[PDB]
Formats: C-alpha cells, structure tokens, sequence
C-alpha cells in the first residue's frame, strides 16, 4: 500500500498557457529576464570583453621580448663574437670541487 | 562467430513440435503488442512510453554487479591477468627505452644539435 | 502544391534574430573601435629621455585603445 | 521616489559590495609599505610626487 | 608555553604585562561580530518567528555578547603570542652557542634530466 | 577585488521578493564575471603577488576565469529543475552553488599549499548537499558516500605530508618564497612522503586505479545537468599537482614511471567500455576520464612544453564536457530517461540543437585549431621527448576518440522516436543560449589562445 | 629593417622580344591592377596618415638592467634572491625570442633562393648551428621546466664535465 505516495504530474511548458516562453509562468517576468539580462551578459562579456582576453595589455612581456632581443642582436654582432648565448650568466664561479 | 555453412534456412523440420513452438512465440508476441497499441493510439497521452524489456536491459550494465561474482573459481582469476597483467608487460618495455637513451647522453651523443623543445 | 515536412521553425529562426539583436547592439563600439585607430595616434617608437618611465600608460603600443584600458 | 526605493533594495547592493571589496583590497598595500623604492628593478627618485606611486 | 613562569598563575587579564596595545576595528573583530549576527539569524529558525533578518530586535545582545567576549578573547591572543616570541629570542642571546651562522656559498647540486 | 561581490550573493537572493529570485542571480554574476577578465590577465616575466596571503595572485592559472564563466551558466539550466519545489528549498540550492564558488574562487587564487588544502576539502561539503539530494533515479548514497570516501580516503594524507615539509623546510606559504626546497635524496623514508602529496591529486585527477568515483556522480544526476558541471569544476579544481610536482620534488620522477604507466592504460580501455555502455551521461562520464588523464601523464614528465598543453586541456575539458552535460540534460527534461537509444532523433525533431550537438561532438576530435587540438598535441609531442613508444598507444587513442564522439552522434541522427510523442518544443530560448555560451568562448579562444595556454608562455 | 640580413638587391628585369602577339599578358594586367584598385588604396592610406597630426613617441622600452648576478648571492634568502630570479626569466624570455629571428634568417635563404637551398647562404646555416648547441646546454632543454636556481646547477655540470676532460687531455 502506497496511501499518498501514488502522486505523480506530467508538466510541459511548450505553447500551452505560456504563448511563447522559456521561465514557467508570469509573461511579464520571463521577457524582462529570459531576453533582456540573460543577453545583456551576452552582448557585455563576450563583445565588449572579445577586446580584452589577451589582445591590448601587453600580456606577460610577449610583445616587450620583441623590440628587446632586436637591439641585443645588433650590438652584440657588432662586438663581441659570440651570439646571444655561450656561458651565460656564470662568470668567475666559486670552484666545482 | 560462423560455420562452415552459414544458417539462414538449413536444418528445418516441420514435424510435430516445431508447430507448437511458432504458437508459443506469437502468443507472447501478439501479448506485448496489444499493451502498446492501447497506449499509442490515443490523443490524451503524450509522452515516452517506459516498457519493461528496456529498463531492465540498462539495469543489467549498471547494476547486477556484486550479487553475482560469487563463484569465481578460476574465470575470473583469469581475467586479472589480462587486467592488470598488461600493466606489467609494458613495464620493461619503457625500461629497456631508458637505459637504451640514458647511456646515449653521457656517452657517444646520439641527441641532435638541432633539438631545444623540450 | 503540398503541405510538406514539419519543424518547429519559429522557435528556432527566433533565436537567431535575438542573438543577431544583441551583436550588433554591442557592434557599435566595435565600429567606433575601427575609428579610434584611425583618428587617434597608433603607435609610435621612439627612445625616450630620462624623465619620467610611466605617465597614464606604462607601455603603449600598436593601438590607442590599451592605453586607456591601462589607466583603470 | 517612494515606489522606487520599495521596489529595489536587495538590487543596489551587489555593486555597493563591489565598491567595499576594492577600497578594502587596496588598502593592504598600506601594511605592505616596506622596500618601496630598492635596487634597480623600479626605482628613480622624486621630483614633484611624494613615494613615487602607492 | 603551557606552564608560567614569569607570570602569576590564575588571571583573567595580563595585568604584569598590559603594554601591548590592542586592535581597534580588526578586520577580526569583524568576523565575531558576523557571527553574534548569525547567531541572531538561527534563532529565528528554531522557535518558529516572521523573517530571519527583519524579526526581533533581540539580535542586538547576540552582537554585543560576541564582541565583548571576542575582545578580551582576542587580547589574549595578541598577548600569548607576544610572550611566546620574548622568551624565543632571550633563549639565543642567553646561550649564543646554540645558533651559528652561515651566508654566502656556491656549492654543486645533481641537475635532473628531462 | 573577487571576494566580497561574491559573498554579497548571498544577501541578494534571500531578500529578493518570490516572483524574481532567478533574475537578480543571473544578472549580477554576469557582471562580477566581466571584471575577471579585466584585472586578473595582467602579468609580468614572473607573476607579482597580489596582496596578502588572504587571496594570491595568478602565475599559471586562467581557469580561474572558468569558474567565472559557469559562475552563471549553472544557474541557467537549472531552470527547468526546483521549480516544482518551495521557495526556501530554491533559495538554498542557488547559495549553494555561490558557496562553492566563493571556495572554487580561494583555490585558484591563494598561493598557498597550508590553506588551500582546507579549501580543496571544503569544495567537497557543498557538492555532498546537491549529489544526495534531487537524485531523479535511485543509488543517490551510492555515489554521496562514494564522493567522500575516495577523496577524503587520499586529501587526508596530505596533512600528515604538508606539515612535515614545513617543520623541516622553514614554510610553504607563498610558494614563491619557496626557494629553499631542496631535492630529495631518494631515500625510503621519503617514498610514502611523495605519495601522499599525490593520492590527493591521483581521486581527482581520474587514473585507471582508483577512478570508480567520477562515473558514479555523473550518472545518478545531482540536480538535472548544471550541477553535473561543478563535478566538472572539481577535475580541474585538483590543480595542486601542478603545484606540489614542480616546487616541492622536481628531482623526484623516479617514483613517477609507473603512475605515468597507469594513466597510460587509463585511455586504451577507459574507451573501450565507452563504446556498448547504454547511459548517455556514462558517455561522457567516462570520455571525461581520459581527457584528463592526458593532463596525467604530461605533469610527470615535467618538461616545459607538456605544461603548456596541460593548461590548455584544463580550460578545453571544462568547456566542452560541461557542454556534453547540457546537451545530455536538454534530453533528460524531455524524455525523462538516461537511455541513449530510447532518446533518438536530431534534425527531424531538433533541428538548431543538432548543430550544437556537432560542434560538440567536434571538439572532442582534434578540429581546427580552438583549445582541445592546442591542449592535446602539446601532450603527443612531450610524449615522444619522454619516451618514442608512447605514440604507438596515443595513436590507438585518437582513433577512439572518434568513437567517443561519433557514437553519440549516430544514436542521436537518425529520423525513428516511433516510441516517442514528447519534446514539441525543441529549444525554449535558453536552451540553445546555453550552448552558445559554451562553444563561442572557445571559438574567441582560436584568435587568442595565449591567454589560455600560460605557464610563463 | 636594420636586424634583419636578407638579399643585398633582387635583379628582376623583363626583355619581351620573342613573339609579339598581344606585348604580355601578366604585364598589361599589373599595369591596370595598378591604376585600379591599388592606386586608390594608397590615397586612403595617405588621407588617414596626414589626418593623425598629433601623435605621442612614449618609453615604448624598459630599461631593467644587471641587478647584481643570481650566481653570487645564495644561502636562501628571500629579499635577495627574488630580484635575481626576475633577471634570469627575463633573459631566457629575450633568448626564446632571439633564435626565432636566427630561425627567421634561415627561413628567408630558403625562400628567395629555393632551387640553391644548401649550396649557398651557409653563413645563417652556421649561425643557426652555433647558437642553438649553446642554448640546449645553458638554458633549459635538459634541465626541465624554467627555474634560475637549477639553472647554476647546468651551469656547473658543464663546468665540471670540461675540466674533467681537461685534466685528462
């Protein structure tokens, strides 16, 4: 015996008492939310934020490295003899053993 | 798996109790029939009819699992050397890679001049 | 003449014009954002006197347009 | 005035809490004053603006 | 330390060593504070009462109970661990022997490959 | 800047009147989720802390902005779902939902070891709440004590091996003042240390050992299909192996080899049986266990170009997988079943949502270049530097990621439903806005991808 | 500009005197392409030059330069060793970006020559082989991901494999 327990709804929004909807019930606040806010942060985070996300502020010195290694180029071929790199950043260490 | 001969309609006898065996399997047939068309032919309805033989067929993956495996005598121990067996067979396989590429870099280089990633 | 195949269509064709509604609604600025590069100074490199490293922008270039994100 | 304060309450405070949680993030670099200006990495002396920039 | 030395046993306050200084407006006398609000949150819960923010003004002695108490309870804390540090560091200048130092070196280490 | 807006949520729901409620959530998250992309993306050569050690800054982490970014897409979905219910039972499952991103938010961000251990643990009771509650199938304790007793069963090891570092080795704190950390010098004694660090990263990190407790909280649905996403978030949110490995035992890959090994198999016979299985929210329960076995092997081998793809597949997993569950959920409220052959009709039936259920089903192939071809072929080629075999058993792989995806698709594509007379409206606005938001963050992510795959790139 | 090497001067000279027919094809048509849509383009591109006025040089560079050596100052120390660290992960972002143009170099050979390929250039051949060997010994490549205190580690294996062949030697 189930008493109570036996108590089960099918619900579907669809077209029935909702015209065109996609919140369950009231007209006047599905429109204003479901429309409005819900395509605001459409139309703010992901058009106005497109400009940002890497393109603009540099980005952890990738376009910085750029103009710098082209002016270290060109004094050091001019120079010294050996390009870039050959013992860097070690001169005179403390022994081995 | 197939034969030597593939069955389709070889080895068919009409008989005595092969006509009692197609009575048998259309009755139950006609039986299951009969409770959908009373469910899909009518407006007040929609949606997804559930039938027994299909929630039943999901439930036999998902579960059903610790009631059996009580007997598992020797098939199944069987199956743990295919199982975690492999995981062994692969261990001297990179093993005999890297005392292969480890000795090359101290000794008689093979790694190239060209190569920087990684 | 026939009475064809059914689809939903009008939930579907809706979503698009909404979609499209709420692009161009923020096109605008993207538009603006074309003339901002062409108004405005670009970039420019140059090597700098010993004065001041950083003033509103810190480091500025190719477009206007990160240098006024910097200040904020 | 007294239908539009009724309405919006719970509204306004979310970017009130916006406001409150910058003020309050910014001033820990108050705590953290020490090594303003050290070697040479971002370090030039004064002319006009007092401790270079917060 | 679990056991005094310095000070005398059985005291509520510091008293022998009250100059310390105590917080004014801590950001954790804020979460105290928060919490004698929640506490006037619950409340109201319990025996079933209209609004769990807007309900009683009772919540008023849930506020100041949790800052009264919090406020002698964060004095102690400021203090334990001032004394904690003062007997730490007369500890080395008492014995000089226990601590050595030793700054600037350049010694090999094994490099990893791959 | 993060924390405080976000606590802020949770006044906002509770003293909104009864018709709103789900507006006021939706919109203001959406804001709060702007100013991520606004502050958080600006660094140096290496990364400048940000304040103090409340909340730190990010040095290899934009899947902060992940989180920012489901931070309203979980709300969307869940729509359909709690309606039925009290106001008071819809009000705590939406805080409950800010509680775990007020934590999600700590993780990330707090450069940390000490208190992001008693944040990595504390994401585990809000999701406890949700998984054993709502369940529409049963087994609901057969997946809420298993959320528990796998993860807890290897975090708590982590006590007992964080302090001990400390205690030793000044403090863990800030990480980048963890300079003193010296290498191990492979000792006995330090073999269960390095294991500890681990198991807690090996529950939530899916291997093939120990992997029971990711398929069995996807399947018995949580709250319809947006909940199924922050179990999603708590894959990528066991980030701290990118963390522990690189700071605390980079001489130590010794003990590596054969957990490399594990997840190795991991892929092979993880796609096997995701192949005749007939739950769709299994299809992708266990297609979510090889993607991030790839992330797996490439923090073991610790060569600096498999960072840069494991990154990436962190961002590209929590994106698309999240993606699956909608379109899984998009079927669950109209059917009412988890049965992938029950459930089966595109175009005929849905027609704008079979092109969502392609791009989809795409990205679990290696596309044109958006995040998860970027992600995976970082992890292949740091595969070959490690060992030239692997690509022989990464190979097989790729075939069958083919059939992870297509599978699904050809159980969808096919003009029948004889069975079936419901789902007349195959999208109710939201419904496609939901995968939108899904697949044009990573169409966005094509032009810039740098912003994504960040470990000192 | 300035950095770049490339060709001294490309030759490039058309004599047409076989066959008349219709004078050149490729010729008449790069004549009208020209005048077309070309000429037009660069009046646009002068217009909107000339309507700038004023424009702002700024820093553009950083300076950020020697702030003492990583391989001096040791012992674990927190206010010394950070600043160390940030000149070394500079540099090794610089030097990522320097064998991209010794790449670069290599890449124009290939382009404007094509059918030569090996059989001339040879200096940017030279170049590309004398700086990448150094830069899998110094920085990185067998030593893991990017950290300035395993890098004098490197440093020092390099230096203790050279003497040891020197004593021998």
């Amino acid at each position: 015996r189930w008493q109570e327990d036996p108590e089960p709804e099918d619900e579907n929004l669809y077209e029935k008492n909702p015209d065109s909807h996609g919140y369950d019930k009231d007209p006047a606040v599905d429109i204003w939310n479901m429309r409005v806010v819900f395509f605001f942060g459409f139309s703010i985070v992901l058009v106005l934020g497109s400009t940002f996300v890497a393109y603009l502020p540099d980005y952890r010195m990738q376009e910085w490295a750029r103009r710098e290694a082209e002016r270290l180029v060109k004094y050091r071929e001019a120079h010294g003899l050996p390009i870039m790199e050959s013992n860097c950043f070690d001169p005179s260490k403390i022994q081995l053993p | 798996x197939x034969x030597x001969x593939x069955x389709x309609x070889x080895x068919x006898x009409x008989x005595x109790x092969x006509x009692x065996x197609q009575a048998e399997r259309l009755a139950i047939r006609s039986r299951l029939k009969r409770e959908y068309q009373l469910q899909y032919y009518d407006p007040s309805r929609r949606g997804v009819i559930e039938d027994p033989a299909l929630v039943r067929w999901t439930y036999a993956r998902s579960a059903n699992i610790y009631p059996n495996f009580r007997p598992n005598t020797k098939t199944s121990l069987l199956g743990a050397l295919f199982g975690i067996g492999p995981l062994v067979f692969w261990y001297y396989v990179f093993k005999t890679d890297r005392d292969r590429k480890e000795k090359l870099i101290q000794e008689g280089k093979l790694d190239r001049t060209f190569n920087i990633s990684y | 003449r026939l009475f064809i195949i059914k689809p939903s269509g009008f939930y579907d064709k809706r979503f698009l014009k909404l979609l499209r509604f709420y692009i161009l609604l923020t096109g605008i600025p993207v538009a603006i954002g074309i003339t901002l590069i062409n108004v405005x100074x670009x970039x420019x490199x140059x090597x700098x006197x010993x004065x001041x490293x950083x003033x509103x922008x810190x480091x500025x270039x190719x477009x206007x347009x990160x240098x006024x994100x910097x200040x904020x | 005035l007294l239908q539009v304060v009724r309405d919006h309450w719970v509204h306004v405070l979310v970017p009130m809490g916006f406001v409150f949680g910058y003020y309050l993030d910014r001033k820990n670099d108050e705590k953290l004053t020490a090594f303003r200006n050290k070697s040479l990495l971002y370090k030039r002396e004064l002319k006009p603006n007092e401790e270079v920039t917060w | 330390x679990x056991x005094x030395x310095x000070x005398x046993x059985x005291x509520x306050x510091x008293x022998x060593x009250x100059x310390x200084x105590x917080x004014x407006x801590x950001p954790r006398l804020a979460f105290v504070g928060f919490l004698g609000y929640c506490s006037g949150l619950i409340d109201n819960a319990i025996r079933r009462r209209p609004v769990l923010l807007a309900g009683l003004h009772r919540q008023l002695l849930y506020i100041t109970s949790f800052v009264f108490v919090g406020y002698y309870l964060l004095k102690r804390q400021d203090y334990m661990y001032a004394v904690r540090d003062h007997d730490m560091f007369s500890y080395i200048k008492s014995h000089x022997x226990x601590x050595x130092x030793x700054x600037x070196x350049x010694x090999x280490x094994x490099x990893x490959x791959x | 800047k993060y924390i405080i807006p976000t606590i802020m949520l949770m006044p906002l729901t509770w003293l909104s009147k009864n018709n709103m409620i789900w507006v006021n959530s939706t919109a203001h998250s959406l804001l709060i989720s702007f100013t991520s992309l606004l502050l958080m993306n600006q660094f140096g050569d290496n990364s400048l802390n940000f304040s103090l050690l409340f909340f730190s800054d990010s040095l290899s982490t934009p899947l902060l902005i992940l989180t920012m970014w489901l931070l309203p897409l979980m709300l969307m979905a869940s729509q359909h779902h709690l309606s039925k219910e009290n106001l008071t039972r819809k009000k705590l499952f939406i805080t409950m939902l800010i509680s775990l991103q007020l934590f999600l938010i700590m993780t990330f961000t707090a450069m940390e070891l000490i208190l992001f251990y008693i944040l990595f643990e504390a994401t585990l009771v809000p999701t406890l709440i949700i998984i054993t509650r709502w369940g529409n199938q049963t087994e609901r304790l057969n997946a809420g004590l298993y959320f528990l007793f796998y993860t807890l069963a290897g975090s708590l090891p982590l006590l007992v091996a964080l302090i001990y570092i400390q205690n030793t080795v000044g403090s863990l704190n800030f990480l980048m003042l963890q300079y003193w950390v010296q290498p191990v010098h492979n000792s006995w004694s330090n073999v269960f240390m390095w294991l500890a660090c681990m198991m807690a990263f090996m529950v939530k990190m899916p291997l093939y050992g120990l992997h029971l407790w990711l398929p069995k909280a996807h399947v018995e649905a949580p709250i319809a299909g947006s909940m199924v996403l922050a179990a999603v978030l708590l894959k990528l949110g066991g980030y701290g192996m990118l963390r522990i490995t690189l700071i605390l035992n980079p001489m130590t890959d010794f003990m590596a080899y054969p957990f490399i090994m594990l997840s190795l198999w991991g892929m092979i016979m993880t796609s096997s049986i995701c192949l005749r299985q007939t739950d769709l929210k299994s299809l992708i329960a266990y297609s979510s266990v090889s993607h991030m076995a790839l992330v797996i092997v490439a923090i073991l081998i610790q060569t600096p170009w498999s960072y840069m793809g494991a990154t990436a597949l962190m961002i590209a997993h929590g994106l698309t997988s999240s993606m699956l569950f909608c379109l899984a959920n998009s079927n669950y409220e109209r059917i009412h079943s988890r049965t992938m052959i029950l459930a089966r009709g595109l175009q005929t039936l849905l027609p704008l949502m079979a092109t969502w259920w392609l791009l989809a089903s795409l990205t679990n192939l290696a596309l044109p270049p958006t995040i998860n071809l970027i992600g995976e072929l970082f992890v292949v080629m740091s595969t070959f530097s490690w060992s030239n075999i692997t690509i022989i058993l990464m190979g097989v792989n790729m075939v069958i990621t083919a059939l992870y995806s297509l599978y699904m698709l050809i159980m969808t594509q096919r003009g029948k439903y004889t069975y079936h007379i419901n789902n007349i409206s195959p999208s109710f606005t939201r419904e496609n806005a939901l995968m939108s938001l899904h697949i044009l963050p990573l169409l966005l992510l094509t032009l810039n991808p740098k912003i994504i795959l960040g470990p000192l790139y | 500009x300035x950095x770049x090497x490339x060709x001294x001067x490309x030759x490039x000279x058309x004599x047409x005197x076989x066959x008349x027919x219709x004078x050149x094809x490729x010729x008449x048509x790069x004549x009208x392409x020209x005048x077309x849509x070309x000429x037009x383009x660069x009046x646009x591109x002068x217009x909107x030059x000339x309507x700038x006025x004023x424009x702002x040089x700024x820093x553009x560079x950083x300076x950020x330069x020697x702030x003492x050596x990583x391989x001096x100052c040791q012992e674990k120390d927190v206010l010394c060793m950070f600043e160390a660290e940030m000149q070394w992960r500079r540099d090794y972002k610089v030097d990522q970006e320097i064998v991209n143009i010794i790449q670069e170099r290599l890449k124009a050979c290939q382009q404007r020559e094509g059918e030569s390929h090996r059989q001339n250039c040879a200096k940017e051949l030279e170049q590309f082989t004398q700086v990448v060997k150094a830069y899998q010994d110094r920085y990185x490549x067998x030593x893991x991901x990017x950290x300035x205190x395993x890098x004098x580690x490197x440093x020092x294996x390099x230096x203790x494999x050279x003497x040891x062949x020197x004593x021998x030697x």
